[PDB]
RNA sequence: UUCAACGAGGAAUUCCUAGUAAGCGCAAGUCAUCAGCUUGCGUUGAUUACGUCCCUGCCCUUUGUACACAC
């Protein structure tokens, strides 16, 4: 009976599940808040998503993100896309599709990696 | 300026080695070059003729 | 007047976000402390060949900038100096202790100098890199050299380099660290001061170019 | 050998001034500014030095003839360096001028 | 002694330059009709702009 | 675009809100007597507010600004906006 | 040995 | 009124070695010099004009080109002159076959011959010579080419016959007191001077008679003397 | 590439060559094809340049 | 206290263009090879070319054939 969304962020061998939710506005990473992400000097990567867009949107939502796998920097780089594509879902779902396209243009103009992984690689040359 | 003196042997060979002073040490170092060669080409020649 | 009320409630959040972290949703600043507005290139020809016109907070986009030819000249030039920084036998890979070595060399650069050391940065780029330079003619192979010009991207190639290693030299057995190095070689070369590696070696270039134009 | 670190630090020496060779006996830094730092010797002359060109002083108060001690700036005036030397004298200088005469 | 800007319009192929250096021919900014073909060591491409020193001598081959 | 919805208020204040949802999204004072028209342009970018006290406001609506302002003659009670022309029509008072 | 551009240009 | 220096004892200068790219100096550099080994059967010899008839005819090269007694000569100038004494001057010495060999102020170098041939033979196969004392090292071969050691400002001339007659102490009163000047002399019998040409901006000469490398050298090195008060 | 390699000083006496090439008809008329390829082509090119040049020399000539 | 080697390695030579070079550990031990090691596995991850045939080479064509148009 409520409303909930769940995502995906991927970085090289992280993984990073993200539990969108209509709450009083807390972001937890693995359980600790999203102010204790470590390695401290990349916890900007992980708060892009969030300053980008403003916390007046996360005001209402309560994220969760369950991150596993990977290094230091390829985990804040899965937090970063799930927290993104998570509000943006959020946002296409249960508010409205004015707020989720302008959400995806904020998003996709500051870097689409916080919406689209890089997935398959290399080249034969 | 301060003048040293350049440390050198004079009548150089540089294949030969230099004179270690003690003779427990380069002796021992000697038959440590010794028992290495004759020993990897003694267990060669004796692999290669049991192959 | 007129007046755009466009969020209506004090926004409160169940975390305790810091109040210099939602301070900094209204304009994105480098390491939360330096501007990118107000940042301009003090020289034509190396505007679209230094990138500060997209703000970021740290150096570590890790997007793909060496698949096409020239998409390397808009990487952020504060990335371009991180990842010109982290190269040596040593330190191959340690893009997170060359982004902290950033930050402690763009600190002590506001320090020394009360001014914006991403401005400060941009200049030493724009003085450092040299505008022409010599190729050593075949001509049969004899002893000769011929003077051409460098294209802007060689001219920001070139230049991080430079500096950097100049910084490299200048910190390698010394009292000092590469970040204190780094530091006086970027205010040295900012204003232009013919006492750092970078501009000394760039007149050098430009002199033998002058010698045998 | 004026050193000045960073202040709640004491790590990083940000940068070190070879100062003449005698004790340097009183280093301040500018009230009204904030990159001029003025170091007076036991060599007759106190000095402001930019902290960015630390090989070079920006002004060189010569004029005394015994042991400055004391630097003052002047609260309003940022340009008038009032020093004190062991022969009375409060000599003071403007710095736009020449620097070794007190005005 | 002052210094030029001019930008790239055209990037000339099959030259026959010494490797590493490539003819091109710019035109100047301050009057922006005049040309000159240089020959510059980066990698270069179209409508980039140069800083030429002297504005006076025309580029040969190089070889 | 059917995204969003006007209100012009009898103490001058238009509040845009969204049809989907409904959530209140941007508040324009620029009128301080009633304001009897609002209308927006075909491609959402310039936004066209009349009131009776005599001006016209002339919005940016994707930036929040405004653009210019313009003071009739009379106090206006009604307008009417074509927007392939992008000529409106106010009925004023005298 | 010049080349075509270069042998217009000297003739 | 000006004070004096808190400390009138004579200090030493410092020695400068290619560590050091801000203090203005003196380079000289003895290009083409004539430093080979030959073994000969059991014996390493430094391959003199004298030891031998025909070892440089066996190996190809001409006799008037075997010639270690003339960098030996320069050596011995540059390495008692005063500027060495007060150490404003570094030597790099280069060879035939391109092996440079950075030679630093501080080495007692053979007053006689050859001590310094057989001193050279383990310079050229050991790559490192050491002091006595052994607290540094004083003599040993580097990377081409010469312009990563030398100082970042720096113009280098070359010393040669067919050239301008200019004089020493104005031409190194001119320039200025951060940049030093690198001076490449042809350390051959006889030949051209066209050694160096890839790093010489400036080919000067020094007198309208034929001078000797050594006199050419000191001639360098007096005026250097005369003009940093020296 | 040939015709664009040349400078502007080089299409300046190219155009002295046409203007002197056609007055003797015996080899205009036997290589009209090439000659209007190649000005038109040189024209065409630096067109740019070739009509901010101001002198009426240049203009009797072109026409 | 005074009698050995060494404080990043000469001439030359080799290899290398993106999750590449290089750093770092962790497992396995697969009918040949390997343990004086070999192969996987992740983690951190760049500089510079990405153009040109000028040099050193290598290769191909020298009737347009294949059908317009153009050259």
């Amino acid at each position: 009976a409520v409303p909930s969304v769940q995502t995906f962020g991927k970085k090289k061998s992280a993984t990073a599940v993200a539990h969108v939710k209509a709450g009083k506005g807390l972001i937890k990473v693995n359980g600790s808040p999203i102010t204790l992400v470590e390695p401290e000097i990349l916890r900007f990567k992980v708060y892009e998503p969030l300053l980008l867009v403003g916390l007046d949107k996360f005001s209402n939502i309560d994220i969760r993100v369950r991150v596993t796998g990977g290094g230091h920097v390829s985990q804040v780089y899965a937090i970063r896309q799930a927290i993104a594509k998570g509000l943006v879902a959020y946002h296409q779902k249960y508010v409205d599709e004015q707020s989720k396209n302008e959400l995806k243009k904020a998003f996709t103009s500051y870097d689409r990696t916080l919406l689209i992984a890089d997935s398959r690689r290399p080249e034969p040359k | 300026i301060p003048t040293h003196a350049p440390k050198y042997e004079e009548n150089f060979n540089p294949d030969k080695k230099s004179y270690d002073p003690d003779r427990t040490r380069s002796e021992i170092n000697k038959m440590k070059a010794q028992l290495k060669k004759e020993r990897k080409f003694t267990m060669k020649e004796i692999r290669k003729d049991a192959k | 007047d007129f007046e755009v009320v466009e969020e209506f409630t004090p926004v409160v959040l169940a975390t305790p976000i810091p109040e210099e972290v939602q301070q900094a949703q209204t304009e994105i600043k480098l390491f939360n402390k330096w501007s990118f507005e107000e940042v301009e290139v003090k020289d034509a020809s190396l505007v679209d060949y230094v990138q500060v016109r997209q703000p970021i907070f740290v150096a570590h986009t890790a997007g793909r900038y060496a698949n096409k030819r020239f998409r390397k000249a808009q990487c952020p030039i504060i990335e371009r100096l991180t990842n010109s920084l982290m190269m040596n036998g040593r330190n191959n890979g340690k893009k997170l202790k060359a982004v902290r070595i950033i930050k402690h060399t763009l600190d002590i650069i506001n320090v020394l100098t009360d001014q914006n050391p991403i401005q400060v940065v941009v200049d030493a780029i724009t003085n450092t890199g040299p505008r022409e330079d010599t190729t050593r003619v075949g001509g049969g192979g004899a002893a000769r050299r011929q003077a051409v010009d460098v294209s802007p991207l060689r001219r920001v190639n070139q230049a991080i380099a430079l500096l950097t290693i100049g910084a490299r030299e200048a910190a390698f057995r010394n009292i000092k660290t590469i970040a204190e190095t780094l530091a006086e070689e970027l205010i040295n070369a900012a204003k232009g001061s013919s006492t750092s590696y970078a501009i000394k070696k760039k007149d050098e270039l430009e002199r033998v170019a002058k010698s045998n134009r | 050998l004026v050193s000045v670190y960073d202040s709640y630090n004491p790590r990083t020496i940000l940068l070190s001034i070879n100062a003449s060779t005698h004790p340097t006996h009183v280093t301040k830094f500018h009230t009204q500014d904030n990159k001029i730092l003025a170091t007076a010797s036991d060599d007759r002359v106190t000095r402001l030095w930019d902290i960015s060109n630390a090989y070079e002083p920006q002004l060189e108060l010569t004029g005394a003839t015994d042991y400055v001690r004391t630097l003052s700036f002047i609260p309003a005036a940022p340009h008038l360096v009032a020093t004190g030397s062991y022969d009375g004298l409060i000599r003071l200088y403007d710095t736009r001028s020449s620097g070794s005469t007190p005005i | 002694t002052p210094v030029t800007l001019a930008k790239v319009i055209k990037v000339l192929g099959r030259t026959g330059s010494r490797g590493g250096v490539t003819q091109v021919r710019v035109e100047f900014l301050e009057d922006t009709s005049r040309t000159i073909v240089r020959n510059v060591k980066g990698p270069v491409r179209e409508n980039d702009i140069l800083v030429l020193m002297e504005s006076e001598r025309e580029a040969r081959r190089l070889r | 675009c059917g995204n969003f919805g006007f209100i012009g208020s009898s103490n001058g204040s238009i509040t845009i809100y969204n049809m989907q949802s409904g959530i209140l999204r941007k508040k324009y004072k620029l009128h301080k007597r009633a304001v009897t028209g609002i209308s927006l342009d075909g491609m959402n970018r310039k936004m066209v507010s009349c009131g009776l006290d005599g001006i016209v406001g002339f919005y940016d609506f994707n930036k929040s600004t405004l653009l210019g302002k313009l003071k009739l003659d009379a106090p206006i009670t009604a307008m009417v906006y074509h927007r392939s022309s992008d000529l409106f029509a106010l009925a004023l008072d005298d | 040995s010049l080349k075509a551009g270069e042998r217009l240009m000297e003739a | 009124q000006k004070a004096l220096p808190a400390s009138l004892v004579p200090q030493a200068p410092p020695v400068l070695t290619s560590k050091d790219k801000i203090t203005k100096r003196m380079i000289v550099v003895l290009a083409m010099a004539s430093l080979e080994t030959h073994k000969i059967s059991d014996k390493y010899v430094l391959l003199n004009c004298d030891d031998h008839q025909g070892l440089l005819k066996k190996m190809g090269r001409d006799i008037s080109e075997a010639r270690p007694d003339i960098t030996h000569q320069c050596l011995l100038t540059l390495l008692d002159s005063p500027i060495n004494k007060a150490g404003k001057l570094q030597v790099y010495i280069q060879t035939s076959r391109g092996i440079l060999i950075e030679v630093n102020p501080t080495v007692r170098i053979p007053r006689t011959f050859k001590r310094f041939s057989g001193l050279m033979v383990q310079l050229l196969h050991k790559l490192s010579i050491r002091s006595v004392n052994s607290e540094e090292k004083l003599l040993k071969v580097i990377k081409n080419p010469i312009t990563d050691h030398l100082p970042t400002k720096c113009r280098k001339v070359t010393l040669s016959f067919d050239a301008p007659v200019i004089r020493v102490q104005d031409y190194i009163e001119k320039l200025d007191d951060d940049e030093s000047i690198c001076v490449f002399v042809g350390a051959m019998a006889r030949g051209k001077d066209n050694f160096a040409d890839e790093y010489v901006d400036e080919k000067v000469g020094l007198s309208n008679y034929p001078l000797s490398a050594s006199v050419a050298c000191s001639k360098f090195c007096h005026g250097a003397e005369d003009a940093w008060n020296i | 590439d040939a015709l664009m390699v040349m400078p502007f000083s080089y299409v300046l006496k190219f155009l002295k060559f046409i203007d002197t090439v056609m007055q003797n008809k015996t080899l205009l008329h036997s290589h009209l094809p090439l000659i209007c390829k190649n000005l038109f082509f040189i024209i065409k090119f630096n067109h740019k340049e070739l009509v901010s040049q101001k002198n009426e020399e240049l203009k009797l000539q072109i026409n």
